[PDB]
């Protein structure tokens, strides 16, 4: 609207300022009443395709992983490289940028120290083992999945990672419902 | 199946057209079929003549009397023994379907609220299991030959 | 998708449970399937130990018992 | 002439 | 089943089975009476619509119920989703529910539980003590000692609840932290108290939200409610390593 | 100045005067049922217009008429309260006169013979109570209104999604009140299409060809002609100048001498101007240009006689040469310019296969009733029965208005059914929407949604029932014989009375009354539901009709709806709204003259209000109606703006005209977020009426209109003088001038002591006056549930403080002092009911004998020897209330126990015990017992003792009414009869009974003598007959269900206190569950020891933006600051000169306010009584948007010696040190919603089990277990927990013999289970095998 409600909630709002504000409290409630019925069907399907998946082996053996490069948002970073690769195995042991400087060994958990050790050094990407590439039949090995839990250990053999993964993606959404110049390429760096 | 019998027994020499004779054997059937396969808990055919008489006569007393009919005035108007009109009233009601959605039209039906009585309380079964303790122990505290006949009796 | 990939599973109970049911019993009955109960949602229906968690241990002994002593 | 009719009462009279 | 008062409450299948056995019973007759092929050929066409109103009613003229105006409910409309299965996708005994409140004097691993409730969930356990300690001769004589609320049971009920973890769980259980065990402590009132730190896991404001409580019966089921599910094991949410017991 | 005013005058802020008074709040209901049952000798809506919509029923070619004369509503048999006790509806029989005239079979149509059938009785119709609430089965129900689309023509587009390439497809629609639909529309290729209710699509010309229109006339109505002539040179075409609008010409532009344009150039505005100046009518045209047209009409070969060209056939050059010689010159084409004149009807002329009328109906038939083969007289029959048959199509009285109004036609009256002139106009106006010169109509606009009250829904259901009787009277008047039957053998009372009785008894609308307040009932009658029969659905309707259009301003409340699945589909009506004559909602507006604001008030509809320019209620006027501002704020076309002082047309009435009746009582509503002020209007219809409420310390002045407009108060009906107060009766001695002419006497109001509402709360009234009060017309005599002296007190108001106290109010929860439990201010009363019926089994009948098998005498202590409990005996859980035993044989007892009997000889009883015992967890006296017996079974001793006690009361007041009403009959004539003969001291020696022989002079004194006497004899006959009729319905039996022998209903009056778990809440949507009840001394005490009584949390105000509470907590403190400043002055008994000095300074006290409260009041006996009601606190008031500005508050605190900032320093309660940084302390009016704790907490260890599947449920005083639903099993597979999961769905719920072991293992201390397979899976194999499918289990 062209004219904004120009008085706060310490002075009154006359009738025409209140009928204007009364709308947004309707679109507010007609969505939270609907975002529950809608996100209650998105997590009911995720936990019925990912139902039968279970850590069913102690280690697979495959040498094929992925590369975890930090996301780059133009002049800003969306996520640091460390907080993306914490708690994971390492397919090919990265070294210092100088050759033959193998600091992190062959595949090992990247816990709170091996990250910062790779924080002291200057590596720009790591090749970690992902669960989309494990070679096991009917399940995934333990090392391929990784580290995370409510606990801190590696993921125990037998744990049902299928259903605790479809709920972590469905429990949000209930609250996640939904200067523009662009002239000069101006970066903070040199 | 009615009209198939009318033309079976049709006789034309009496001159009466087929319609004014086939109309009897036809309406004969559909009023005999309705009394045979219209109810879940079937009531006999000789009784539906009595139920239908109670509405043909409880409707005629509804206009004259104006107010409504009583359980005894039918006994006066008709000729029943004042109690058969009280047994003919406890019959004609049909069975409520066990999926009729109860009030508020929630996600609930009538079939979710009718408990069952064939079962027994597991404290009623936990006693009879316990009772065999005493009658096997108390009755074991008898003599031998005098307890066997007590158990065989 | 997640809606068409949960239909084409090997079982016919983990599909008939949540998806369209009239079409998953028809197609399974014609072919004569044999659901081997190697899952969770097909294994809580029958009412026994789900094969992941505290119940996964005892399933180590059940597959180690058939095809042998 | 069979205009996708289903119920028999349509098919009886016809 | 006969309702109370004379009416019966039939299932909606005895309305459909009577409609096949009746039509099939007539078609047995027309082949003995030898009707023309305009009728018997109309019979099979009428039977076959009644067998297919039994299997999956609705893919036809929708043979609505008699004596009422809603459609009947055939066999294939019984497995068909109510949003989920007919079997287990199970209402449950040993349960309850009440209005939660605050109670900020509790430790992290215990929740209140009213005397009037705990005396009703743990009934079969209490019957064990009153017949083990010899206080009741037989079980029928123990059922009348718990109904009087004699002053002895209030001290036997406290030993039944020594280390018996119960399971509090709120209604729209989104994630695995929505179910957590607790070691009860008997209070007086009718509100299930609850440690304030955990109320951000259930997402529970204290303005009328209720919470069921269950009871793990067997001996392996009150260790799984103490090793795996206890409330002091879950201080890291599974979606990410960030804590879940932040003072709110 | 009313005598209720001078008992307590509420101080009133607010500046704008009030011009319109709040109307009678129940006109929505009480008025639109008066239209229904009332003699209307004309054709308006009403019952009389329902018969004329059917009668007279002309016979089926027999011509023996049946015609309607008049009806008449008899009186009910029972009155209201007898209809609520006895348990049967409150109706009124209906009588109709019908004349049956039998014409002559062959002779002239003369008055042959007839019989005036003496009022064939055709059903009962329920009657509305005094307040607007029906009584269906001893339960007052309420019929909400409905908000549905009005019948008319609604053009609409549905842009965007269609075809994924734009292509707005503007369609029409025609919705009648009764009959099929009709739905034109476009397609993605600009071809009109017609549709029915929803059948397959048809080319839209296929209906025009059915109306007997040929391809020529179809193209004559739609297009314009372009005449062509051939005057032996180059085919000169006529031309008007305007015909060249926006054209791209491409010929040799010649006209009237001058070549204006050139080939490949567009036409100018001055190009046209060269045409009128030149008078350009005929031009030269090329010979190839005519190959891009279509023939106007048919040109046949006049030379030969073979059709050369038919309409809608574009031109071929040979056809020109075929035409250049054919002997024709009056050629014609179609004016079709693609910019504004599209040939939309042309193309559908080609896709239409049918080209003659009879072969179009055969196409309409073939798609309206598929399968069957067509005919001739059938297809003609169906089409003229669909729309133009007055019985099966009735647009409306209103539908014609919205129809003519939408086509810009003249009048508003018209035939109810369509015509050929209407289907054409809609197609044109639909086409004009496509070409640009029209606008569509959004469905949400409140000028397209009418309101159906009760009187318009019952009749519409009645007339549907009336037709059903017409179906049988014909076949009995045509198939049956007409020899001697009367007009009482064909009419049926069961079908007609069933068509309506099912309406009030079951519907989406005819719902129970939410009756736990004087405000939750009065806001349930003004609901405007959009659901119901013939309306929306909670899952179909999207966000489009859940939002708030800018037309709701003044008609429907924006800030009061539910919050569940139907937010925005309930829409409680507004405060000043009133429906139109047709049904559309309207609102008052002060007519604004040239300069001055008048007061003649107009009600504007929803489509009229969008024209004028309307000011706002808050615009100052200089005591003459002139704005003091040259510019004002207005809203003109649905938008806000500024305008000139002399440019507005209307100004709104007042400031509280936008809001509902619910949200009009929140004080400081303007300071609240619309979110949390929406939870305010839903926590005042749930507040329970406490023991004896007091008042709102900070009201909003719109309370007296909610406790008088509802029926809870016993408002005085004629002014006078109270003569006998009592806890259950008031006797108002009427005044003189308000007294009837002859035989008037006095009035009397009965009260209604402790009775049971619909939620089991109590509703009892109390007197508030004493002996000698001058009552007046409209005064108040009896408070009700939550009213006080007329005001509407919903709850108590208690000293509240905002501070976090030790974590005992962590979340929204609340703390509570123990001084709020001792004083018993939140203790409410509840009144249950228990019923014990003794059916008539087939094994013998049950008994209500007071002997019960093997029951200890401790249980049979309360109930007397007759079997029923006493009256007043305080019972508790598990006690006995009605001894009842049922006959039981067929023992066959077990073998082991069969030894147990022989050992002790315990006689097995013939009868099983099934008495009624009080439900667990309840305790309260038994305040009332009633007994119903089937007429034909003897009354026991207790059944008579009950009956006689009301037999002595029924005749007591019915006769004692004379003994008190005789008191005034003589005393009125004694004050009159003293003349006309001197008899004043002889008037008592002359017997007051024996005055029929003598009398007085011929005046009203004597006119009253035989006046009183003839009804004196008739009050010997009429009162005595009122005794027999009263003493008749007492003794007789009852009308029970079939089989039932005798019922027994028992009441309990339990009195529940407050406790942890309850749910208190203020007015501003700040809920909270009481967390603890402290002692008296832990609560923070201020400087003078007065502890606070609640401790709210201050972390609720920053996020939830309700700053109402923090302002009501201060103005609630200034008001109670005057309370302790007067209570001290009145306690030293200073003088009535000091009070009138203070109380007068406490009333001016503002800034340009409109009170004028004081100084006309009595000398000392009224001020000391006004000041004696203000000692608890002077009730401030605050209108909704004319609030109390902050400076006006602070100036009231400074008069009370309180600190201006509103924050004191509280000392801790336990330690004794002082909280640094002072705390707030005020007086917040606190409700107490009825989500009590001891109705929420269930628990179950073992109980009933369902029937088909063996899981648990609650029908045996042990409700089901919880719902371990599908969402909660994924939270037990997330953990590895798989032993908890197995027993939670095998042993604890569903297995049959795996759980009877798990109950015997538990009692022995062996916690171990044997699962087995659930019984809810074995039913899933029997339910699959019962199809063709075969299902089994392998073996290994
Ligand atoms: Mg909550
Ligand atoms: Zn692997």
């Amino acid at each position: 609207i062209e004219t904004p409600i120009t008085a706060n909630f310490r002075e009154g709002l006359n009738v025409l300022q209140y009928f204007i504000s009364t709308h947004g409290a309707r679109k507010g409630l007609a969505d939270t009443a609907l975002k529950t019925a809608n996100s209650g069907y998105l997590t009911r399907r995720l936990v019925d395709v990912a139902q039968d998946l279970v850590v069913t082996e102690d280690d697979c053996g495959t040498h094929e992983g992925i590369m975890m490069t930090p996301v780059i948002e133009g002049g800003d970073v969306k996520e640091p490289l460390r907080d993306r690769v914490l708690g994971r195995v390492t397919a090919e042991d990265v070294l210092k940028p100088g050759t033959a400087d193998i600091l992190v060994p062959r595949n090992t958990l990247l816990h709170e120290q091996w990250c910062d050790l790779l924080e002291e050094n200057s590596v720009d990407a790591v090749k970690v083992r992902s669960v989309v590439s494990c070679d096991t039949d009917f399940g995934v090995c333990a090392h391929c999945y990784g580290r995370d839990l409510a606990r801190g250990h590696i993921i125990n053999k037998g744990e049902a990672i299928g259903v605790i993964a479809a709920q972590s993606i469905g429990e949000p959404g209930t609250q996640l419902t939904m200067a523009a110049a662009e002239s000069s390429i101006q970066v903070k760096n040199k | 199946i009615g009209l198939m019998k009318a033309v079976d027994k049709f006789e034309y020499r009496r001159g009466y057209k087929f319609s004014t004779y086939a109309t009897w054997w036809i309406r004969q059937a559909i009023t005999r079929s309705i009394a045979d396969q219209a109810r879940t808990i079937r009531i006999p055919v000789h009784m539906i003549e009595t139920i239908n008489k109670l509405n043909r006569i409880s409707r005629q007393m509804l206009q004259e009397m104006g107010r409504e009919p009583t359980p005894e005035e039918l006994a006066e108007r008709m000729l029943m023994p004042e109690d058969k009109i009280r047994k003919v009233l406890k019959i004609a009601k049909e069975p409520i379907s066990m999926e009729t959605p109860i009030g508020d039209d929630e996600d609930s039906h009538l079939g979710d609220f009718i408990e069952d009585t064939t079962l027994e309380l597991p404290l009623d079964s936990a006693t009879t299991e316990s009772l065999r303790a005493a009658t096997h122990d108390v009755l074991a505290g008898l003599t031998a030959r005098e307890a066997k006949v007590l158990r065989m009796r | 998708g997640i809606t068409k990939a949960s239909l084409a599973t090997e079982s016919f109970i983990s599909a008939a449970s949540f998806q369209e049911t009239t079409r998953v019993l028809t197609e399974a009955a014609v072919a004569g399937k044999r659901d081997e109960l190697r899952g969770l949602k097909e294994n809580v229906i029958v009412g026994r130990l789900i094969p992941a968690g505290t119940g996964y241990a005892y399933h180590q002994d059940r597959m180690r018992r058939r095809a042998a002593g | 002439e069979i205009g996708r009719t289903t119920d028999p009462v349509r098919m009886y009279m016809r | 089943v006969p309702l109370d008062g004379g009416r019966f409450a039939t299932s909606d299948l005895n309305d459909l089975y009577r409609r096949v056995i009746n039509r099939n019973n007539r078609l047995k007759r027309l082949l003995d009476l030898a009707a023309p092929d305009i009728i018997v050929r109309n019979e099979k066409r009428m039977l076959q619509e009644a067998v297919d109103a039994l299997l999956d009613n609705g893919r036809r003229g929708r043979a609505i119920t008699g004596s009422n105006k809603r459609p009947l409910k055939s066999l294939a409309d019984m497995i068909k989703g109510k949003q989920g299965r007919f079997r287990q996708n199970k209402r449950v005994d040993y349960s309850g529910r009440s209005v939660i409140t605050v109670g900020p004097y509790l430790r992290l691993h215990q929740c209140g539980l009213p005397k009037k409730m705990a005396l009703e969930l743990f009934k079969p356990f209490i019957y064990g003590k009153l017949e083990l300690r010899g206080l009741a001769t037989t079980i029928k004589a123990a059922k009348k000692m718990v109904e009087r609320e004699e002053a002895v049971v209030w001290d036997i009920l406290d030993e039944v609840i020594r280390e018996h973890p119960v399971l509090l769980n709120r209604a729209p259980t989104l994630h695995r932290l929505g179910i957590q065990a607790f070691e009860p402590v008997l209070i007086e009132g009718k509100a299930i108290q609850l440690h304030p730190l955990v109320c951000a896991a259930y997402n529970a404001d204290f303005d009328g939200d209720q919470m069921a409580v269950h009871v793990p019966l067997t001996l392996e089921a009150q260790l799984e409610a103490r090793a795996l599910m206890m409330s002091t094991n879950n201080i890291l949410s599974p979606a990410n390593g960030e804590p879940i017991i932040v003072p709110s | 100045y009313s005598y209720t005013e001078k008992k307590r005058i509420r101080k009133d802020f607010g500046k704008r005067p009030q011009v319109l008074d709040v109307p009678y709040l129940l006109s929505i209901q009480l008025d639109s049922f008066q239209k229904f049952i009332e003699q209307d000798p004309e054709g308006q809506y009403g019952l009389e217009a329902a018969f004329r919509s059917v009668f007279p029923i002309q016979s089926y070619s027999g011509n023996s008429e049946l015609q309607y004369v008049s009806y008449r509503l008899g009186e009910p048999v029972f009155d209201v309260q007898e209809c609520q006790i006895r348990g049967v509806t409150y109706s009124a029989p209906l009588r109709v006169k019908l004349r049956l005239v039998i014409y002559e079979r062959e002779a002239p149509e003369g008055t042959v013979k007839d019989i005036k059938e003496q009022e064939v009785y055709m059903g009962e119709i329920p009657l509305m109570t005094d307040n607007g609430t029906f009584v269906i089965n001893g339960t007052e129900r309420v019929i909400v209104s409905q908000l549905h689309r009005s019948p008319g023509v609604f053009f609409d587009s549905d842009k965007g999604k269609t075809h994924s390439s734009g292509k707005v497809l503007y369609n029409a629609r025609i919705i009648p009140y009764r009959g099929s639909w009709l739905d034109f529309e476009f397609d993605p290729k600009d071809n009109l299409f017609v549709r029915i209710d929803r059948r397959r699509k048809l080319p839209a010309t296929i209906i025009l060809r059915a109306l007997n229109y040929t391809t020529e006339q179809i193209l004559d109505l739609f297009f314009e002609k372009v005449i062509f002539e051939i005057r032996d040179n180059k085919l000169q075409m006529e031309l008007v100048p305007e015909r060249l609008r926006g054209e791209t010409a491409s010929f040799d532009i010649e006209a009237n001498g001058k070549v204006y344009v050139e080939k490949g150039r567009r036409i100018t505005a001055r190009h046209i101007r060269q045409l009128e100046k030149d008078d350009v009518k005929l031009i030269e045209v090329p010979v190839e240009y005519i190959a891009g047209k279509v023939v106007a009409k048919d040109y046949i070969d006049e030379s030969t006689g073979e059709l050369i060209c038919a309409a809608n056939m574009e031109l071929s050059l040979d056809l020109l040469a075929k035409l250049s010689q054919s002997g024709h010159k009056r050629i014609e084409t179609l004016f079709t310019n693609d910019l504004d004149h599209g040939p939309y009807i042309s193309e559908t002329l080609r896709v239409d296969p049918t080209n003659d009328r009879l072969s179009a109906l055969v196409e309409i038939y073939r798609m309206m009733r598929p399968g069957e083969p067509p005919t001739r007289e059938a297809a003609e029959s169906l089409f003229e029965n669909l729309f133009f048959s007055e019985d099966r199509y009735d647009l409306s009285a209103v539908g014609r208005m919205k129809f003519n109004r939408s086509l810009l036609r003249e009048e508003i009256e018209g035939s109810g059914i369509l015509s050929k002139d209407d289907i054409i106009d809609v197609m044109k106006k639909l086409i004009d929407i496509r070409n640009g010169k029209g606008e569509v109509d959004d469905i949400d606009h409140l000028g397209n949604r009418r309101i159906r009250s009760v009187g318009e829904m019952a009749e519409n259901q009645f007339r549907v029932g009336l037709v059903r009787v017409e179906r049988a009277v014909k076949e009995r008047l045509s198939l049956g014989d007409l020899d001697t039957l009367m007009p009482q053998d064909m009419i049926n009372a069961k079908p007609i009375s069933a068509a309506v009785k099912e309406f009030f008894g079951s519907s989406q609308l005819s719902q129970f009354m939410v009756q736990n307040n004087p405000l939750s009932e009065i806001t349930h009658k003004r609901r405007i539901s959009a659901l119901g029969p013939g309306g929306l659905t909670r899952e179909r309707a999207g966000f489009e009709v859940r939002d708030v259009h800018p037309t709701h301003y003044g008609r429907v409340c924006p800030i009061e709806t539910p919050e569940g699945p139907n937010i925005g589909l309930i829409n409680s009506l507004s405060v000043y709204a009133q429906t139109n004559e047709y049904g559309f909602l309207e609102t008052p507006y002060r007519k604004v003259t040239d300069g001055v604001v008048t007061d003649e008030i107009h009600y504007l509809s929803a489509i009229e209000e969008g024209n004028y320019v309307i000011a706002q209620a808050n615009s100052n006027l200089d005591e003459e109606g002139h704005f003091v501002e040259d510019l004002v704020t207005c809203r003109s076309k649905g938008e806000s703006s500024l305008f000139s002082r002399d440019q507005v047309d209307y100004m709104d009435v007042s400031t509280q005209q936008v809001v509902s009746v619910g949200a009009s009582l929140i004080p400081f509503l303007e300071h609240d977020d619309a979110n949390r002020a929406l939870m305010g209007a839903n926590m005042q219809r749930q507040a329970v009426p406490t023991l004896r409420a007091d008042k709102p310390l900070v009201g909003t002045g719109m309370e007296r209109a909610v406790a008088v407009d509802s029926g809870v108060t016993a408002v005085a009906k004629r002014g006078g003088v109270v003569q006998y107060v009592d806890a259950s009766r008031i006797v108002i001695k009427v005044n003189e001038d308000e007294m009837y002419p002859g035989e008037a006497g006095i009035d009397i109001y009965n009260l209604t002591k402790y009775t049971r509402s619909n939620q089991n709360t109590c509703i009892n009234q109390m007197p508030c006056v004493s002996l000698g009060e001058p009552v007046e017309r409209g005064d108040v005599l009896a408070d009700g549930p939550s009213t006080d002296l007329g005001e509407l007190a919903l709850g108590q108001n208690m000293r509240v403080a905002f501070m976090p106290w030790n974590g005992y109010n962590f979340e929204d929860s609340i703390l509570v002092s123990e001084r709020v439990v001792q004083e018993d201010r939140f203790t409410t009363i509840h009144i249950q009911e228990l019923a014990c019926v003794s059916r008539d089994t087939k094994l013998g009948p049950e008994e209500i004998t007071a002997d019960i098998p093997n029951v200890g005498e401790a249980a049979l202590s309360k109930l007397d020897e007759s079997g029923i409990v006493y009256i007043g005996a305080e019972v508790t859980g598990g006690d006995i209330l009605v001894g009842k035993v049922t006959p039981k044989g067929e023992t066959q007892l077990t073998p082991e126990e069969k030894l147990l009997r022989a050992i002790f000889g315990e006689k097995a009883s013939d009868v099983k015990d099934s008495s009624l015992r009080v439900p667990n967890g309840v305790s309260g006296t038994v305040i009332d017992v009633q007994v119903f017996t089937r007429d034909g079974v003897e009354k026991d001793k207790r059944a008579l003792e009950i009956e006689e006690m009301q037999l002595k009361q029924a005749k007591k007041d019915l006769s004692e009414e004379l003994q008190i009403l005789e008191a005034g009959l003589f005393s009125r004539i004694r004050a009159v009869l003293v003349a006309g003969g001197v008899e004043a001291e002889k008037l008592d020696k002359l017997p007051r009974d024996r005055w029929l022989e003598l009398g007085l002079t011929d005046e009203e004194k004597q006119n009253q003598l035989e006046q009183l006497a003839e009804q004196y004899d008739e009050l010997k006959h009429e009162f005595e007959k009122k005794l027999e009729a009263k003493r008749r319905k007492i003794t007789q039996g009852d009308d029970l269900a079939p089989g039932v022998l005798k019922i027994v209903k028992v009441y309990l009056a339990v009195k529940r206190r407050i406790q942890p778990g309850d749910k208190m809440a203020g007015r501003h949507g700040n809920k909270g569950v009481i967390s603890k009840i402290n002692p008296i001394e832990d609560m923070p005490y201020d400087e003078n020891g007065t502890p606070v009584d609640i401790v709210l949390n201050p972390l609720g105000v920053p996020s939830r933006m309700n700053i109402g509470q923090i302002l009501e907590t201060h103005l609630g403190m200034a008001a109670k600051g005057i309370g302790d400043k007067i209570n001290a002055m009145l306690k030293q008994q200073q003088e009535v000169a000091k009070l009138r000095e203070f109380i007068q300074r406490a009333y001016d006290l503002g800034a340009d306010v409109r009170q004028k409260v004081d100084l006309s009041t009595f000398s000392d006996e009224e001020v000391m009584r006004l000041a004696e009601n203000l000692r608890k606190g002077m009730p401030i008031a605050t209108p909704v948007f004319d609030g109390a500005k902050e400076a006006e508050i602070k100036e009231l605190l400074k008069l009370g010696d309180l600190p201006t900032s509103g924050q004191i320093r509280l000392y801790d309660g336990r330690t004794g040190e002082q909280f640094e940084r002072p705390v707030t302390v005020g007086y917040m009016y606190m409700l107490k919603l009825n989500h009590l704790v001891d109705d929420k907490m269930h628990a179950r260890s073992t109980g009933s089990y369902s029937l088909v599947t063996q899981q648990p449920l609650g029908g045996k005083a042990q409700f089901g277990g919880q719902r371990f639903g599908e969402m909660e099993v994924w939270a037990l597979e997330a953990y590895g927990a798989a032993y908890t999961l197995q027993e939670m769905l095998t042993v604890k719920s569903d297995d049959v013999n795996g759980r009877t072991k798990m109950y015997k293992n538990i009692v022995d201390g062996n916690h171990q289970m044997e699962p087995g397979m659930p019984e809810s899976f074995n039913v899933l194999l029997k339910e699959i095998r019962s199809l063709g499918i075969n299902i089994e289990l392998e073996d290994e």
